[PDB]
């Protein structure tokens, strides 16, 4: 037997309503009510949730961002790279009906799409060094483009490139330029990518156009023993030590025939 | 809500510049890219260009970019375009507009379109024109109907506006479009009323050549 | 540069029919393409951006469709309203550019032509001009011919002749001819007439006076 989905221990779980990890972490328009949020037992998210990515692409090493959020139980969102920093470049521009916010054409909120000025796209240049305590867990991204005249009247350069460094990390993107089908009535795409900023360590950005640059990253401010949970159910006032995808059981005996993914790990199953 | 409220017709010496504008009014300036055409009469539409207001974005035609330049005033929502040298084939209609999606979006079309800007490139001398009535021939017509007629000539440059009676009679009008000839216009323009309307009543027209800064009248009198 | 040929200048229909414009591109620009309306003396009004997405107020008859080089503009039900230009502009490449433009005329049953003379008036005379103004108004079809004649002997020299966009109500068209000549010149001839040839009537519409 069971109940629904209800909190573990002392701590609630975070549950993502019809928004993916990515978009909570991107911050898709969407998903707005998760920005600050405390911590978390363990993570739900819907099978197919319908918020992912507002505008259309991939995010790079998906499966193991969410291998690596199976351990962390709090974030602490910090600025890294203020979106008022740009002075060469426009930040306030790239917005798109694709990523709706109350009607108004939106994007995500923790990264910045940069566009010309001037008619000029001067060469980035920017480091952001984790003076912090902790790791940090930090976001940014390509735009693909659909053909040349749009790479033209977003970022003038033709030919552009991305490049990532840190002291373990060497990472240089080229934009792909080519036709593609519709998604969300967009014909572009726009690849993230992710990395672990150790303290003290640096990133160093350099690009030339198609840069969708960081504002916001994530502190890891706890390590305890989560999991990213599939359920369509919701909270759910109870309270348990062991969780299942399907619903809730307190008290202990090695009955368990329903799933063998579950969080607290107390036997028993087939 | 949008409009686009483009500046009024301009007479230029070849050589000369001229600097027409472009007001916007309905939404967020610097979110849309605004549009600057060329239309000439016997040729396709142009493309001159592009800019973004507020962001120092500028695209030009290959083929415009010594004619035209550019500039946007956001605290004023008016964009500007230059048109420098001035010669006889940049004597057309200006048409500046809006992209229909905002600045990041790929749909380049045009929503919004301004009512156009005549430039005129002449050495040609300003010429009010001469207007002349028509009045049917001598003889009583079986009627019916009775056409009447205003021809104005030798004027420079377009455009002018007739009206029949200020404008109270607009019923079978045919105002013909003008012909150039030396570097004068010529315009005729008929209409056509009951044989028991004139000359019991009385029709004027009345034309009016801003150019010159001149509006004259001339009753249709019977007789020739 | 892409060039987008519109190989059709005019185009014909009836109320009720279903025209088509077609427009080819020069190269791929796959659907970035939009068709644009306009009227005589009016600026141009959007129709289908995207090949064939209709632009917001525009009436479901406007349909676009193709890809790639070939796309054709169907306005099906033809509408008295649609007596208009209309021309297509791709946006894939820069610099944009546009179709020439084809013009979409109304049929019409056969209209003959009014025909309307006039003597130069007694205040051009004063000035050394004289000239002798000649109207044919609301006639269909648009093709017409006129010829003056002075003194029953056809003169072409001094004529400058002017035509009207069909009309937007009666679906008709008028011409205006004009033989100017100088006050002596006018003087030492009688008779002035301008004939009219036109589908309406087997022998040329004449109308005619004399100085005196
Ligand atoms: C852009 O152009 C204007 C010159 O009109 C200048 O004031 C401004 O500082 C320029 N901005 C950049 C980033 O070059
Ligand atoms: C980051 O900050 C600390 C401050 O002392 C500095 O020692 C360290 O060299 C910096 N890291 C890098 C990669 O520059």
């Amino acid at each position: 037997h069971n109940g629904k989905l209800c909190d573990l221990d002392g701590v609630k779980p975070l549950i993502l309503r019809d928004c993916s990890v990515a978009g909570w972490l991107l911050g898709n328009p969407m998903c707005d009510e998760f920005i600050n949020v405390p911590e978390w037992s363990y993570i739900v998210e819907k099978a197919n949730p319908v918020n992912d990515l507002c505008y259309p692409g991939d995010f790079n090493d998906y499966e193991e961002l969410k291998h690596l959020l199976s351990r962390i139980n709090h974030f602490e969102k910090i600025q890294i790279i203020p979106k008022s920093s740009w002075s060469s470049h426009e930040a306030s521009l790239g917005v798109s009906s694709a990523c709706p916010y109350q009607g108004k054409s939106s994007f995500f909120r923790n990264v910045v799409w940069l566009i010309k000025k001037n008619s000029t796209y001067p060469t980035i240049k920017r480091s952001y060094n984790n003076t912090n305590q902790e790791d940090l867990l930090v976001l940014w991204g390509i735009h693909h483009p659909n053909d040349a005249a749009e790479q033209t009247k977003l970022y003038q350069n033709p030919t552009t490139y991305i490049s990532v460094g840190t002291s373990t990390l060497n990472q240089r993107l080229v934009p792909r330029i080519a036709t593609r089908s519709k998604v969300n009535g967009q014909s572009g795409r726009m690849e993230f990518f992710w990395t672990i900023l150790k303290p003290n360590d640096a990133i160093n950005f350099e690009s030339n156009g198609n840069f969708i640059a960081p504002e916001y990253a994530y502190k890891i401010v706890k390590k305890g023993d989560s999991t990213i949970m599939k359920s369509e159910l919701e909270y759910g006032n109870c309270n348990t030590k062991c969780q299942t995808p399907m619903g809730a059981i307190n008290s202990s005996m090695p009955f368990h025939n329903i799933h063998p993914l579950t969080i607290g790990e107390c036997p028993k199953y087939v | 809500q949008v409009q686009l409220q483009q500046s009024g017709a301009e007479l230029m010496k070849p050589g000369a510049s001229v600097k027409i504008s472009c007001k916007a009014t309905g939404y967020t300036f610097s979110g849309h890219w605004i549009e600057w055409v060329k239309q000439r009469p016997g040729h396709g539409l142009e493309w001159i260009g592009e800019i973004l207001p507020g962001s120092g974005n500028i695209h030009y035609n290959e083929k415009f970019k010594g004619k035209a330049t550019f500039a946007a005033d956001t605290s004023s929502n008016t964009a500007y375009m230059q048109l420098s040298s001035l010669t006889s084939e940049d004597s057309a209609v200006y048409y500046c507009a809006r992209l229909g999606t905002t600045a990041v979006e790929r749909d380049w079309y045009f929503d919004v379109w301004g009512a156009g800007t005549t430039v005129t490139v002449s050495l040609a001398d300003p010429s009010a024109p001469s207007v002349y009535p028509l009045a049917p021939v001598c003889g009583d017509t079986t009627g019916s109907s009775v056409t009447l007629g205003c021809l104005v000539k030798g004027y420079f440059p377009e455009p002018v506006t007739l009206t029949w009676n200020s404008g109270s009679l607009s019923s079978g009008v045919h105002t013909f479009p003008a012909v150039l000839q030396s570097d004068l216009y010529t315009l005729s323009s008929s209409v056509t009323v009951t044989s028991s309307t004139w000359p019991s009543q009385s029709i004027t027209c009345n034309v009016a050549h801003p150019a010159s800064s001149t509006k004259v009248d001339k009753k249709i009198e019977p007789r020739g | 540069d892409i060039v987008m040929t519109q190989s059709q200048k005019f185009m014909s229909a009836s109320v009720g029919d279903r025209v088509s414009v077609t427009c080819k591109a020069s190269q791929n620009v796959g659907t970035h393409l939009a068709w644009y309306q306009q009227k005589p003396g009016q600026s141009p009004k959007a129709l289908i951006y995207s090949a064939s997405y209709r632009y917001s107020g525009v009436p479901d008859r406007f349909t676009g469709s193709g890809s790639g080089t070939d796309f054709t503009l169907t306005i099906s039900n033809v509408q008295s309203g649609d007596l208009a230009d209309y021309f297509c502009q791709q946006y894939n490449n820069f610099p944009l550019t546009f179709g020439a433009g084809t013009k979409l005329e109304i049929k019409r049953a056969d209209a003959a032509p009014t025909v309307s003379i006039f003597p130069p008036s007694s205040e051009q005379l004063t000035s050394g001009g004289a000239s002798v103004v000649c109207f044919l108004n609301n006639f269909y079809p648009k093709d017409i011919n006129v010829k003056w004649k002075i003194d029953g002997s056809e003169r072409q020299n001094g004529v400058l002749n002017s035509w009207t966009d069909q009309d937007s109500k009666d679906s008709t068209y008028s011409m205006s001819s004009t033989l100017t000549l100088t006050r002596d010149e006018y003087e030492r001839h009688n008779s002035y007439t301008c004939e009219a040839t036109h589908k309406t009537s087997t022998s040329p519409i004449v109308k005619s006076f004399n100085r005196n």
